[PDB]
């Protein structure tokens, strides 16, 4: 549809925001598990492989339909813990501020293009 | 072989006037692999070790 390939791009977005946050949450979270590997990802490559499949074939009713089911990057550690930890906090405080700021933008750049179709269709 | 007159034969015959109609579906079974006729497949595998 021609209506996805206008919002494909704002909605990956969001979406690469939204898990991209939830890796953040999760590093913060773990900040204290001795050992654990603080992990992120490339937003921009990601965004790239995202925007850049084949529904199996129904015959009849009651054949079924075909049924549907990133890649995380470690973080250079800046000081070096006892504990194998190399989450900082002041890093991943400023990441997730960010991040934070940045899925509103999105969500405002998304709401505008939506409303924008809207009012082209009111009358 | 007996000969005219020395033999007789009586028949009696039981009929069908009932009127019947039938209809037959028959599905041949699929159950092996071997014979079994596809048109879409979906197999999705995943192994995650640790």
């Amino acid at each position: 549809d021609r209506l996805d390939a206008a919002l494909r791009f704002q909605q990956e977005a969001l979406n690469l925001r939204a898990q991209r946050q939830e890796i953040l949450a999760a590093n913060i979270a773990n900040a204290d598990t001795p050992g654990y590997q603080a992990r992120d990802i490339d937003f921009a490559s990601e965004l790239k492989k995202v925007m850049v499949g084949v529904a199996l074939t129904l015959t009849s009713s009651h054949h079924i339909p075909a049924q549907a089911v990133v890649d995380l990057l470690y973080r250079v550690p800046d000081q070096p813990s006892l504990d194998g930890n190399t989450v900082d906090m002041d890093r991943e405080r400023t990441q997730f501020a960010d991040n934070s700021l940045k899925y509103q933008m999105g969500l405002t750049v998304l709401g505008s293009q939506l409303k924008g179709m809207m009012n082209v269709l009111q009358g | 072989i007996v000969g005219n007159g020395n033999v007789h034969a009586q028949v009696t015959a039981q009929l069908d006037f009932a009127n019947k109609e039938q209809t037959e579906e028959h599905y041949s079974p699929n159950g092996d692999a071997s014979k079994a006729t596809l048109r879409s497949r979906q197999l999705n595998i995943s192994e995650q070790v640790g």
